[PDB]
């Protein structure tokens, strides 16, 4: 796991140099939008089963992706994708706090172009759906706290392509 | 007497013995070419 | 060519010609076929 | 059919156990050098 | 420790699939479709590596970068044609000085 | 593991489909024929045991490469291992058998089985021999017990040689 | 065989089988008692056949069987005795699927570069293929000696 | 290096085409020896006229040295 | 490719010996049924293309699917998706003369889990266009070759799925 | 493909520095042992089918690689396990012209092993086809000259391992 | 993993021959040079740390390797490439009391390539690390071992390449 | 940082962050302005600190000056300091996450081989840090001390 | 012993003792008379040994015996001089067990912890006993002083 600060520190670190005015010019921009970040991931936690149901009922339900040989058809499957994409609501609100796109790639980017393609689930619909979770939580968290919970829901989207 | 440890160290090597030098040699088959075998046995006589 | 190879055989044509003829004609035996000559043209740059 | 490979990296399990192979591998396993008593087998061994 | 992709879920899915679209001869002699480079998966540095028992002949199903019909599988007669305004600008040299 | 009653319900589930006139009578085929299945099963684990000792012993007197230091088959550390390694094609050819598919076959035994027997240096060609001189003679015991005998009863034992086997043509 | 010929020929055009095509599957398979019949002449005496072809051509080529030769010796003869087992096996597969692509797959590619490497002379083995087409043409009917001895001169043609 | 030298006459055959298409049809390519075989059993297929050829560079008959 | 009759060449090949009584039986029973599967062919391709225009209005037609939004609006995706039902009326066919759907694992089963995916394309109505077309090729070949032809045709439904 | 020329000098060049003792104690036992490895190369490829035609005789002909069922039954592979055979002869040779192992990992070992695998062929049995190669050439070109033959054919099976 | 015994025994168990006088010529030089084994073995046992800190104190400190960016910068990985060095004196000795490198084949070097590209570990710092334990051993346990014991270091050098 | 273990101790249970938990990021950034203006200060005279430090470790150790111990010379007591700018260069890392896990997984994890291996022993390291403690607190006020000591007794700690 | 390192692994793989493993007691056996022969010789030569080896270590460390050195004095030499009197003692137990083992079960094992503690440099008394080393080779044979010797070099390698 990184943070922002150790993505200010390894960068000063293998460099092999101490912190010079650049390296508190990223910490102090860090600072000054810290109390933003934690009002808004305790708002996102109360609202998280409520985030994935307004966003799974926005992107696929009523299709033909839940009608019969549509990959979210079965009940396994049902109860899977939606344990599935409690994960992307999960850990993007663990990097919104953490201001770094790279806990994602420790966790969740990795091993997920594949075993996907393994299974033959749809990429396509599953950043159509979050795609469309960014859109119900603008909502909740305002509009400011949701450019910076967008970039990691774009993070996500580009990763798994 | 009694020696705690064992054998003449001699001269040399054990380096270089890895390889091993022989005529496999090649492969007259032996076994289930026998049918055939006989036939070519049997064609000698001619 | 401008698209990944075909399939087995297709490239199993054109590996044991890279064996024995070398790069050389790994190169020619690409642009002499049909493919290159009648979907390209003789005057094109070729594309994906 | 078969639709898929794990992979075939050869395994080969083996078909005896010698003095100098099984002194090893019971001194691998343990992770350590191999100790005073474990050379008194092969100095014996050797010159037997 | 090193195998970031994961072994076992991405087979013991794959038994259960078709043929995966790949390379004929491994996921590692694919490469990324980029403007140059040659860049390919080593498969040394990040196991990416998986195997699959491709037939005697096989066809890659590939996308027409372009017009959707104009695909040669389906009329082959179709081939020589300019790709138009869906696929990516065909040079050709007409002026010479 | 897959029953043909159950690729019939996949077959049916994903197009989303009730039990028609079809599956009423393709069902109905397996079922006549299920009393034909069971005492089959039954009689080639009469003599399982014994089923693998009479054909290996008249596999390698058919192919005497396998005996001789060449192939593994060589010590009775490899003589037994082959006689477990056969009995694993007779006890699976029981269940699919009486599945009705062979899709128990296609993900407990094949799947793999390309892949292990390369790593060890186990030919995959008198494999088929081995599987070939059962299917012949799983035939024998049936026809000696007075089953009828032949759509089935290969239909599991060729789908462990039609697929296991690499192929030429 | 005929048919999985017959559709690798229609997919390069893209095609469904032609009404011209599809009666020769329809031939094929309403004349398909009779090629089997032909195959198990071929396979009911093929120790008549390879006895007579092995001593036919090394009457033919007496070369082969010279000190310094390929097949010199006892145990070098037999597998050229037995490599025509594996031909004629070929033909009494080619027969009954009626085509020559389970003859192409198995003993037409690489047989220019298998033999090479293995110091025979291509052309003499292969000349053993056209003393085999002699007899089995003799233990022949007089239209099946026509018919299923094309594809023996299929394999003449094709290690030359 | 024995260039070839070649002035074919392809016709369009089927096809028509709004474009220029006149390099494609009398051209004046020059080939190198070993590639021309390949070249000339491929202007065949369409039907082209092979008018003149030239042996543009290159001894005639010559044994050594390309 | 495998055809039914190569494919107890190919049985009966590697294990060296010749042709068998019993693999001599497989192919009279094919060739029995030979006269059934060839009626079949040359009934489906005078008519190739009414089957398709029979089942895109059983199925896909006043759909969300042809409507603005769905996969088959805007004409480029509507005239690669009528070749597309006749690339599956056209390689069953081949495997219903085959009589073995080796050709299928091919040619045509290869990258449709993962192109679909990669294209936008549903499976969940491409599934259901498949099950549309066999209930008219039933009712258009018969009743008899309509249970043979509907394996090669779940064969590719559930491949897809 | 580069050498064990440029391997001194490229490790060299990292550290940035010149040509020091160590740096070219490692060179001149190049140029001491150079007349033997250009003269051995010849004769390898004096006889690179005589002993490919022996290698397979020492250990693939005759067997039950060779019988009906295995990979080395049908010609057209026969062919290309010679063709695989006579690939790793000459790229040894060009190996031990360079005293670079690295020849053969940029060029042949990169994507061998698991090309091995979507075949099916069996990396065990080439391995003794390999080391019996290894055994003609130090037949052939003399005890010393075979042990750095000797290398990189172990480079090879154990790459391929 | 298979030594001198076993290598001699089944190369006369395939050829199903007793033990020709060539092979045991091959154990006379195995088992008479077992106190010139020992002696090298309790010798690198009984100082196995100074070697390996004579090993890096030859070829490794003071290089870009050890200063910030280089791949010894942390204690983390300065004790791991100290643990890894450790390994080749371990598996050295291991293979020089069996007599056969084979134990490296399995042990050592079954993915020794795949881990240092995984962790883009310098290849060519080791290949002079190990090298530079080679002069280090054979002046502790004399010319004669040091010989014997300088093939099984170049065969994992050979490997490392 | 905190938030980098607040996180991975929130996988470890796989749950969201405890609202209690999240008042200790939101105290971690509200109290961030005096602590970066500690590790400047010590930044500024790092040279000072060093140089001034150094000269009472080696009364407090002769053995590394009188000739005999691991050290010596210009060619390796530089290198000595060179240590020990390194571990300044953790402090300043330190105080800016707040935590000890930047000095954690970059220098104390493997100290008790890296000098167990380089034949100079622990414990003098371990004098040297707190021959850089004494010269910390005097250049900062009295709370600065408080806070910025807690995180070179942690390198006491790992070492001796 | 050479007994208990050869039962406990040939019981952790659920076998008996192999008799291509049991030659090692067979062997040792014969040559306990011998270290008994060796351990009557050290034991004697003890109270020799202990006073010069220990002023002969004290040259190349000196600074242990100056004020602020952790001996200073005769009271703080009985620390130093019983201690080396103590690592004999299982250097003749690591004698007569025939391997290494009852030091493991004695005095390896916390050494690091324990001279931390008491304030010792643990690196001198690792030169301590290479000062033993050098004089207890001198007084036996050199066939003894060999094997002897390799007990001395794993106490070497405890410290270092
Ligand atoms: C009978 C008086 C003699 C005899 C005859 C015999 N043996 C077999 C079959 C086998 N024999 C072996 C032998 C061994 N395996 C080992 O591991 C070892 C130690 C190295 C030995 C000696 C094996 C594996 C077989 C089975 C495979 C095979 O068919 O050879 C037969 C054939 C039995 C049959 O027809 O099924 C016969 C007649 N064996 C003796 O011990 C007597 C000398
Ligand atoms: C004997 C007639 C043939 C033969 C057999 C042979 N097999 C092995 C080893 C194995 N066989 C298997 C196979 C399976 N394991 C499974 O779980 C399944 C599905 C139920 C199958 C088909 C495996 C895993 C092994 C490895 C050992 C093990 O079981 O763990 C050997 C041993 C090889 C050796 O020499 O050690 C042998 C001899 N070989 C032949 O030649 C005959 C064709
Ligand atoms: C040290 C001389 C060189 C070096 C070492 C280094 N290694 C790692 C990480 C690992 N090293 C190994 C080594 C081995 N593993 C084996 O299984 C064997 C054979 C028995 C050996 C020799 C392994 C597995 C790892 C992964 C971690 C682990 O052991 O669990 C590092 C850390 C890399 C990192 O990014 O953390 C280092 C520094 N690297 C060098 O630069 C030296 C040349
Ligand atoms: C000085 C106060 C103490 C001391 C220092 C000393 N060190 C060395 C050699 C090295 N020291 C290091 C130190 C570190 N390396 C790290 O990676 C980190 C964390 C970032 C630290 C703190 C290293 C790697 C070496 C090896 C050489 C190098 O830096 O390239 C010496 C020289 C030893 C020699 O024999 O040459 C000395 C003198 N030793 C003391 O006595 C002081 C107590
Ligand atoms: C079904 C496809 C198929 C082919 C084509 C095939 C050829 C084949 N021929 C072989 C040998 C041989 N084949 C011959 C045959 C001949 N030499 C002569 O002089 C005659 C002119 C000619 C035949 C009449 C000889 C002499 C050898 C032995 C070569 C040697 O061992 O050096 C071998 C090696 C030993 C063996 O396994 O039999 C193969 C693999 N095997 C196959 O499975
Ligand atoms: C832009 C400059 C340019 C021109 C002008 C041009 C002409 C051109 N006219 C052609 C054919 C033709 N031109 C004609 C001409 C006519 N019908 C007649 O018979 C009359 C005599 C004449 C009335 C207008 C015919 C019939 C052909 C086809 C010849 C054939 O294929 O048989 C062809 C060969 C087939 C083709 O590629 O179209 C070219 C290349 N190409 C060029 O690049
Ligand atoms: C935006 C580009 C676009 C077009 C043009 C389009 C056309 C389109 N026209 C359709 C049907 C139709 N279109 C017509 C239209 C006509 N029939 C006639 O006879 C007249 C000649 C003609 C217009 C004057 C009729 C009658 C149908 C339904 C077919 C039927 O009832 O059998 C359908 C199938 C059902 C539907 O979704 O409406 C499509 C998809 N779709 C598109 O995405
Ligand atoms: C049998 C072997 C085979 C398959 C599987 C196949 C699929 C296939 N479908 C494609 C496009 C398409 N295919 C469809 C088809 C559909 N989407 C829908 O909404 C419907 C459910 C369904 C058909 C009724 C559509 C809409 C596109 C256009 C997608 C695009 O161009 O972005 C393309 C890319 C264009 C082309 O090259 O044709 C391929 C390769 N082609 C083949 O040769
Ligand atoms: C430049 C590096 C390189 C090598 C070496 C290589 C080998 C290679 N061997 C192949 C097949 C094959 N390779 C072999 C070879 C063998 N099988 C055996 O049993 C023997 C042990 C061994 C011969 C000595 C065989 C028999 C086939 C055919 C497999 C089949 O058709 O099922 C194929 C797929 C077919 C093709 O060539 O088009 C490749 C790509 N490819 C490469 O790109
Ligand atoms: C064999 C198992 C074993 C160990 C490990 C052991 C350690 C040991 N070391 C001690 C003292 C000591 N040992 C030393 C050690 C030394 N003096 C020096 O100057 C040298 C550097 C070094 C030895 C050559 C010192 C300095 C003390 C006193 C520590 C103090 O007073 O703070 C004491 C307390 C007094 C005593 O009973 O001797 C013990 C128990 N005793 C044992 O029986």
């Amino acid at each position: 796991m990184q943070d922002a600060i150790t993505s200010v520190i390894n960068s000063s670190d293998v460099q092999g140099k101490y912190l010079d005015a650049s390296a508190i010019q990223k910490l102090k921009a860090y600072f000054a939008t810290g109390e933003l970040r934690v009002r808004a991931a305790t708002t996102i936690s109360a609202n998280a089963a409520n985030i994935v149901k307004e966003a799974v009922a926005k992107s696929l339900l009523y299709s033909d992706i839940t009608r019969p040989g549509g990959n979210m058809y079965t009940t396994r499957r049902y109860a899977a994708c939606i344990r599935d994409l409690d994960y992307y609501l999960r850990y993007a609100t663990y990097a919104m706090l953490a201001g770094d796109p790279s806990i994602l790639d420790e966790r969740v980017l990795n091993g997920l172009k594949e075993t996907y393609n393994s299974l033959g689930v749809p990429i396509g619909a599953t950043v159509q759906a979050i795609q469309a979770m960014k859109e119900v939580t603008a909502g909740l968290v305002g509009a400011d706290a949701g450019k910076e919970m967008g970039i990691y829901f774009d993070y996500i989207c580009s990763g798994l392509s | 007497n009694g020696g705690m440890s064992k054998t003449p160290e001699g001269m040399t090597f054990a380096t270089d013995y890895l390889l091993p030098k022989s005529t496999a040699n090649r492969r007259r088959p032996g076994p289930n070419m026998n049918m055939f075998r006989d036939m070519a046995r049997q064609m000698s006589s001619k | 060519l401008g698209r990944p190879t075909y399939g087995r055989q297709e490239m199993n044509s054109y590996f044991d010609l890279c064996s024995k003829k070398g790069f050389y004609a790994l190169v020619d035996a690409i642009i002499d076929s049909v493919e290159y000559n009648e979907a390209f043209g003789e005057d094109t740059i070729p594309y994906e | 059919s078969v639709k898929a490979s794990g992979g075939s990296s050869v395994a080969r399990p083996q078909l005896y156990k010698t003095v100098p192979v099984s002194t090893i591998s019971q001194a691998e396993q343990q992770d350590r050098y191999l100790g005073k008593t474990e050379l008194s087998d092969l100095a014996t061994y050797f010159s037997s | 420790p090193f195998r970031k992709v994961p072994q076992f879920v991405t087979l013991f899915g794959d038994y259960k699939q078709p043929l995966r679209d790949q390379h004929v001869y491994g996921i590692g002699n694919d490469p990324l479709e980029i403007q140059f480079g040659a860049i390919f998966p080593k498969e040394t540095r990040s196991p990416k590596n998986r195997p699959a028992p491709f037939g005697k002949d096989t066809r890659r199903i590939l996308i027409h970068n372009g017009a959707g019909i104009d695909n040669q599988l389906s009329n082959p007669g179709a081939r020589g044609n300019a790709p138009g305004s869906l696929g990516p600008k065909v040079f050709k040299l007409d002026q010479l000085p | 593991m897959r029953d043909a009653v159950t690729s019939l319900i996949k077959n049916y589930d994903i197009t989303g489909r009730y039990l028609d006139r079809d599956a009423i009578d393709s069902l109905k085929s397996y079922f006549v024929t299920g009393t034909a299945r069971v005492q089959a099963a039954a009689t080639i684990t009469a003599n399982a045991a014994e089923l693998v000792k009479q054909a290996a012993s008249q596999l390698f007197g058919d192919l005497p490469e396998l005996i001789r230091p060449g192939g593994n088959a060589y010590t009775t550390r490899r003589y037994a291992a082959c006689l477990r390694d056969m009995d694993y094609y007779l006890r699976y050819a029981t269940y699919a058998l009486v599945a009705g598919d062979t899709d128990v076959l296609d993900e407990r035994v094949l799947q793999g089985l390309r892949e292990t027997y390369n790593s060890l240096g186990v030919p995959i060609g008198p494999t088929v021999v081995g599987i070939g001189i059962l299917k012949d003679l799983a035939t024998e015991k049936v026809q000696a017990a007075g089953i009828e005998v032949g759509a089935y009863l290969e239909q599991p034992f060729d789908h462990l040689i039609s697929e296991l086997s690499e192929t030429d043509v | 065989s005929i048919v999985t010929k017959s559709i690798v020929n229609a997919d390069a055009e893209a095609r469904y089988l032609s009404p011209g095509e599809l009666d020769r599957i329809k031939s094929f398979v309403t004349s398909g008692e009779r090629r089997v019949r032909i195959a198990e002449t071929m396979t009911g005496a093929r120790e008549r056949i390879i006895k007579e072809a092995g001593n036919q051509l090394f009457q033919k080529r007496p070369d082969v069987v010279s000190p310094g030769g390929n097949a010199y010796g006892e145990e070098m003869t037999a597998t050229c005795l037995r490599d025509l087992d594996y031909y004629l096996r070929l033909i009494t597969y080619g027969i009954v699927a009626g085509d020559v692509t389970p003859i192409e797959e198995i003993g037409v590619v690489g047989v220019r570069e298998m033999y090479k490497s293995l110091g025979t002379p291509i052309e003499a083995v292969a000349e053993g293929v056209r003393a085999m087409k002699s007899v089995a043409t003799s233990l022949l009917s007089g239209e099946d000696a026509a018919e299923a001895g094309a594809y023996f001169d299929y394999l003449i043609g094709a290690m030359s | 290096m024995r260039s070839f030298k070649v002035t074919a006459c392809v016709p369009s055959q089927t096809r028509i085409r709004t474009q220029r298409e006149l390099q494609n049809t009398y051209f004046t390519k020059l080939v190198p020896y070993d590639n021309w075989f390949r070249e000339q059993q491929r202007i065949m297929k369409m039907g082209g006229k092979i008018v003149k050829v030239e042996l543009a560079t290159g001894k005639p008959g010559t044994n050594t040295g390309l």
